[PDB]
């Protein structure tokens, strides 16, 4: 094995600190995000140790702007950094220019701090906005390969995660059709029972391109349907 | 700080292992004040003060209370303090601990990331002030993560102490009641002495001490309790 | 084409059958012999010789002892191949569970390897028996070989019960091992 | 074992190797081959690497730089850390007419390259170079002088010095004639016949002399010099 | 074979070779495939796209630089962003500070410096990437990188997973150069994926990338609505 | 010349050699070995001794093993050749696929010296079951002389059909090996 | 799934048996080799042959030294096997425990193998001495098979003494070495 170096290439050809940091995001909390033709929701699981963590003091759907939501994973601890360095350079262009940033132009630039030429980032980020263009939903990785997901999960259980949405998955779905199925595929990848305070999704509509984090009250909306 | 190939890492493992070799801490919120108590042992008829090592003041609405390596809590809240005057002179408020937490969970995440930096060995939990008249008992790692707790124990067996206080934690006690919850944690520290335990009580943004006879009695309730 | 089919179709009967034996054949066993042996005895009470009188008392327990041999050397092989089978490619570097197959499989034919060796041992067993009993019938009077018979057959005893438990023993040792690591084992590269 | 992993890092006998590994390296590439006529400076450069593309263009390929005027340069070994020579070659004949308003002298240049290519051989957070670089001119009143600055220093003046995969078979054959005698017009054949000899019939070289009193200065060869090239003899 | 000689930038081997650098060489054969074919007078270049997942849209692999520069990148991802902002500004500035457009031939030697410059320094690591720097300034040239410095100003080009046998395509096939034929020529490149593309599978329903520069021509993406009409179905 | 093509011609000629055996006489073996053992077999029905009765149908049993033992040495030792010449010219570092080859060789090897060793232990079989026959001619009423007779037909019974699934494990790890890291057993550097 | 109740109840029932033998079984023995062979007696007082008289003396032995060698291997086999359950999963960095344990698991086997071999030791004894003595019979007057076989006795005799010294010492290594490390054995 050659991982004593922080940046050297295999002789299959490709690296091993990347490679090595890709195995820490399947670890933290599940999460999934799935986009239609007007909005982006964004779901989340929230794992909580017991009574004593104050809910509502630890989320995993962080705010990069006020049009810009998205999830987390990996090593929690790091993911708090790229996101308060997304939270300043989108921030920084809009006050350079005055539109909202792109999120393929805010990806990008995330994916840029995966740069060690420090270890690399293990986090595996769910970004997820409606920009421009209308609504898109990205998913980036410690490698800094970045690809366009329709409907993408991270966290423990990606892996069954992943092919269920591609079972249920409709091009012309609407938001009815969406929370449904963000929270159809989390009851089954899940250890516990979806309750009002395991789930803390959030949707960015296109009409008012504002995102609006899901209270307890509006979650029983969705939970009660169950098909 | 390098990566493992199962994704974990080394000096953040290893330094987390360090605060488990401490003094027992425990912090537990109420309503309108938050009673925080530590356990340190010392060598009699030598060593004149309590040396004054925990329940370390930030600001006039703030206690830090560390646990871990004794000579390294000593930099990071020199290194807190200095941020915590620092903000009140560039925001005109006095910190809240929204920001103290979110500034010491920080200091220690700067040093695992960086190149030939040994990670800080102590793990504190801060027992503050929010903006307005809320309390927020938050608790920091050597990892970088931090979640305002309502009850939180570190140190020596923080896990045995830590589920005790799941067992009969209310919403919100009085003044004598909350005090006896975190006097009822001595289980943890041999011979229940007077001498080990140290507790605080911060209240209305005016923190005080309470005198050695006040805690005797409040331990000779435990001989009565302990039949 | 109908090598293709027939090779493919064999990879899928073992599978099958690994998992049959992991969830009902091996727990099964573990609780039968543990009933011979028993955890909660006070020491000395199991390995002694007080109900012990060719030697036709040691056949019948020998005897069961090789169709407890047979069947796990059965059992062993298939779940050990198994996991052979799953190895995948080797690569530089990311092999940490790899890693835990091949220390995996390494215990595993350790158990296999233990088991194996009892049929030639108790032929051993005969054998030296035998050669000293010729010489008590040669020397009736040298009473040393008759307290060597006696002995060795009291051995045997001994050894039989030892390996009844590690027969008990090794099973745990192996289910509790692979239960732990089952993750690894089926998806080792991710 | 053991002695030979950094470059700052001598060996028991008194030998230097990772500067020593680097001949190998040079005599393994395309080679070079550069030698005195009685009327100029004739360089060339066999680029023996056309059975792994066979797609790049005809002369794409060249490998004659020149620093300025009337000094050409050719190289050996790695492509890329040979150019990065080239960079500190011009810049240093820039530095040269900055502060003295004059064409940099070859003894004088061959100096200043050499403690840029031998100061890499010395710290051990960057590597040594991996090429042999060729640096000649011809003077109007003096003749040619070609400097075969090799790794390690080493700023040796030669007159006729050929490296690469065939560097110890074309000074078996440079010796056949003294080349101070026969015009840099006839010296190509002589030439041409060395490189059929030691593999086919293909137009990958690419020469350039430097002076047929052309005002003493570097250029290709021509598209109509190259035709008449002897085939057979 | 001790191997000792495979964990660094700076150690050589005995034989000469620089294993660091030669598994970054290795590396670029490990990406998806591409080629690029160069007319009389314009440039087409046929990248195919890497659709991972299956409710995944598929990874861009055709880029852009200026009008008439347009690169395409084969190998690892991470490391052709910043070639690729580190060209850009290259070229921007060159068309700030001065108002012709870049020479190409003198864009190329500034990119393979970011390569060069990158190797010899031990903390910094090789740049794991090939790239394909298409483009057309008064003659349309095919110009092309590697991680180790080197140049070679192709006329056609293979990069990737399959990229021999699409150069068996290639080898035989000189008739590209006399005979323009635009809209021919595109059908050339494109038949230079389909005989190499993942072991007699189709693929190439708007998943395969085409851009096309030349003459009265800027760095035009073929559209997704005009690939598929007959470029597509030849064959 | 008439040296230089009888020799290209070898090289040829096994290169076919070896893939015609995994193509063909490796899988037909696969399935015709487990035929004879079958992995979806429940346990003890097929290492037993209960269709037991010179010992004339161990002597069968062992004829067929001396074909089985005898074809795969032939198969596996041009296999192997093929491997060997195929290993580049040996150079420092990027060798990885040389160690795979290596470690080809090495399994190859194991496999094939194992079954070469069942030629000595026939031998074996054959000298001490007839050294102890005579020690029952010469002292007919021990008992445990006879019982070792018994004993020593069902450990060897044993020992063969272990010898079978010994065959079959290592046919089938063989060929999925070879499967997995063809591309590196081929072109190991490229 | 009732076999998955009794399995769990097993991996319980274990975890009782090692206690009990830490607290009482282990301690009990060290004290009762101690009386056999203190620890304060001035030397050759222990390792003697004083007290020697088939040898029927050391028969009556040999049925205590069976004894001492079940009650060993059935406790430290439960204790051995209580270990190995205690191994937690296999992960990548925090196994140094998992290191402790196997200096455990180590010195555990040693001290098995070496009592386990008694069995097929004493075997041998008789072995041999029954051959030389028929050689005695038919060879009366070569005078040092006469003096091997009373060799032999006071050789066994004092090899029997230092094996309960082996024993004693084996207990009291065991006991001292789980104890100081009872934290990491467990967590």
């Amino acid at each position: 094995e050659y991982d004593r170096g922080v940046n050297t290439f295999s002789p299959e050809g490709r690296l091993f600190q990347v490679e090595y940091a890709l195995g820490a995001i399947k670890l933290g909390s599940t999460a999934v995000g799935i986009c239609v033709n007007d909005g982006v929701i964004l779901a989340s699981e929230r794992r909580i140790s017991s009574t004593l963590i104050e809910k509502d003091s630890v989320e995993k759907l962080l705010s990069i702007d006020d049009h810009i939501g998205c999830a987390m994973s990996g090593l929690m601890a790091d993911a708090r950094t790229l996101i308060d360095y997304a939270r300043v350079e989108c921030n920084h262009y809009k006050f350079i220019y005055n539109e909202n940033i792109n999120i393929k132009s805010c990806v990008e630039l995330i994916s840029e701090l995966a740069l060690d030429f420090s270890r690399p980032f293990g986090v595996a980020l769910l970004i997820g906005g409606v920009d421009k263009n209308g609504p898109c939903l990205w998913y980036t990785e410690p490698s800094g390969t970045n690809t366009r997901f329709s409907a993408a999960s991270i966290g423990s259980a990606q892996e069954g995660a992943e092919l269920l949405l591609q079972e249920n998955y409709k091009k012309d779905m609407t938001f009815e059709q969406a929370e449904i199925l963000a929270l159809t595929v989390l009851r089954q990848v899940m250890e516990d029972k979806l309750s009002t305070s395991n789930v803390e999704i959030c949707a960015i509509k296109k009409s008012d391109q504002t995102f609006y984090k899901y209270n307890t009250d509006d979650i029983s909306r969705i939970i009660d349907v169950l098909p | 700080t390098v990566f493992s190939p199962d994704g974990h890492l080394l000096q953040v493992e290893h330094a987390l292992e360090a605060v488990k070799k401490g003094g027992c801490a425990v912090a537990i919120k109420s309503s309108n004040f938050a009673v925080l108590a530590v356990e340190k042992k010392n060598i009699p008829k030598l060593q004149n003060p309590k040396t004054t090592e925990k329940l370390i003041k930030l600001d006039e609405h703030n206690c830090l209370a560390f646990a871990g390596l004794n000579a390294d809590a000593r930099v990071l809240v020199n290194k807190t303090r200095l941020e915590c005057q620092r903000y009140y002179l560039n925001m005109d408020e006095p910190a809240p601990v929204d920001y103290i937490a979110k500034y010491v969970a920080k200091v220690q995440q700067k040093f695992t990331h960086r190149g030939g930096v040994r990670p800080f060995g102590i793990a504190t939990l801060i027992a503050g002030f929010k903006n307005n008249k809320e309390i927020c008992i938050y608790q920091t790692e050597p990892s970088g993560i931090y979640a305002a707790w309502k009850a939180q124990a570190i140190g020596k067996n923080a896990k045995i102490v830590q589920e005790f206080l799941e067992k009969n934690y209310q919403e919100n006690m009085e003044q004598k009641d909350c005090i006896f919850l975190a006097l009822k944690a001595i289980f943890e520290v041999v011979e229940l002495s007077s001498k080990n335990v140290e507790v605080a009580l911060l209240t209305e943004k005016d923190l005080t001490f309470i005198e050695e006879q006040e805690i005797n009695s409040m331990v000779e309730l435990i001989d009565q309790e302990r039949t | 084409q109908k090598i293709k089919e027939e090779y493919n179709k064999f990879k899928y009967d073992i599978t099958k059958q690994a998992i049959e034996s992991l969830r009902e054949r091996i727990p099964k066993r573990i609780i039968f012999f543990n009933n011979l042996v028993n955890v909660n005895s006070e020491p000395g009470s199991i390995l002694n010789v007080n109900d012990l009188d060719s030697h036709k008392q040691i056949y019948l327990e020998l005897e069961k002892i090789k169709t407890y041999a047979s069947e796990l050397i059965e059992i062993i092989g298939n779940i050990k191949l198994w996991i052979q089978l799953n190895v995948p490619r080797i690569e530089d570097g990311n092999n940490f569970g790899v890693g835990i197959q091949e220390e995996a499989i390494q215990e595993l034919a350790r158990v296999e390897e233990s088991a194996f060796n009892l049929y030639d041992a108790i032929v051993k067993y005969y054998m030296e028996r035998a050669k000293i009993s010729t010489k008590v019938l040669k020397y009736p009077n040298v009473s040393d070989y008759q307290e060597a018979v006696r002995e060795l057959d009291e051995k045997e005893w001994i050894h039989i019960k030892i390996t009844i438990v590690d027969m008990r023993n090794n099973y745990i040792m192996l289910y509790d091992l692979l239960y732990k690591n089952w993750e690894k084992v089926v998806k080792p590269k991710n | 074992a053991g002695y030979d992993l950094s470059v700052s890092t001598f060996s028991p006998d008194g030998r230097l190797y990772q500067v020593e590994y680097i001949y190998k390296s040079i005599n393994n590439n395309n080679t070079a081959l550069c030698l005195e006529c009685k009327d100029g400076i004739i360089c060339c450069c066999i680029n023996s690497n056309m059975d792994k593309n066979k797609m790049i263009k005809k002369n794409s390929y060249n490998r004659i730089y020149h620093v300025n005027n009337n000094i050409i340069i050719t190289y050996s070994g790695f492509d890329g850390d040979a150019r990065n020579i080239i960079d500190r070659a011009r810049s240093e004949a820039n530095t040269y007419y900055y502060n003295f308003h004059t064409n940099i002298p070859l003894h004088i240049l061959v100096n200043r390259i050499s403690l840029y290519i031998h100061a890499y051989t010395l710290y051990w957070h960057m590597r040594p170079f991996a090429a042999s670089i060729i640096i000649s001119s011809f003077n109007e009143k003096d003749k040619g002088d070609i400097y075969c600055i090799e790794p390690n220093g080493a700023c040796y003046k030669y007159s006729g010095i050929v490296i690469g995969k065939n560097k110890e078979m074309f000074k078996t054959e440079i010796e056949k004639k003294d080349y101070k005698d026969i015009n840099v017009r006839d010296a190509i054949e002589d030439i041409y016949k060395f490189i059929l000899t030691s593999n086919n019939l293909q137009n990958l070289v690419n020469f350039s002399w430097i002076c047929k009193e052309s005002s003493y200065e570097f250029q290709n060869i021509h598209e109509e010099i190259l035709t008449p090239a002897l085939n057979k003899a | 074979y001790r191997n000792l000689y495979d964990t660094d930038n700076i150690i050589y081997s005995p034989e000469g070779r620089l294993y660091q650098v030669e598994y970054a060489s290795e590396a670029i054969k490990q990406g998806t495939c591409a080629v690029a074919i160069k007319s009389k007078d314009y440039v087409v270049v046929s990248g195919l796209k890497k659709c991972i997942s299956k409710l995944s849209f598929p990874q861009e692999k055709i880029f852009k630089i200026d009008d008439y520069i347009g690169i395409s990148m084969s190998g690892i991802t991470s490391d052709a962003k910043v070639l690729t902002k580190f060209m850009q500004n290259e070229c921007l500035s060159h068309k700030f500070l001065y108002n012709e457009n870049i020479n190409i031939e003198s864009l190329v030697r500034s990119v393979a410096d970011k390569y060069q410059k990158n190797t010899q320094k031990s903390s910094k690591r090789a740049f794991g990437v090939g790239l394909m720097i298409a483009a057309y300034h008064n003659e349309p040239c095919i110009f092309e990188t590697r991680p180790n410095g080197s140049y070679f100003e192709y006329d056609a080009l293979s990069f990737g997973a399959r990229s021999h046998a699409s150069k068996t395509y290639l080898e035989k096939n000189l008739h590209l150069f006399e005979e323009c034929s635009l809209e021919e020529l595109i059908l050339h490149c494109l038949k230079a994926l389909k005989c190499s593309l993942s072991s007699e599978s189709e693929l190439t329903i708007s998943n395969t990338a085409l851009a096309v520069v030349g003459k009265n021509h800027p760095w035009q993406e073929i559209s997704s609505l005009q690939l598929e009409e007959y470029l597509s179905k030849v064959k």
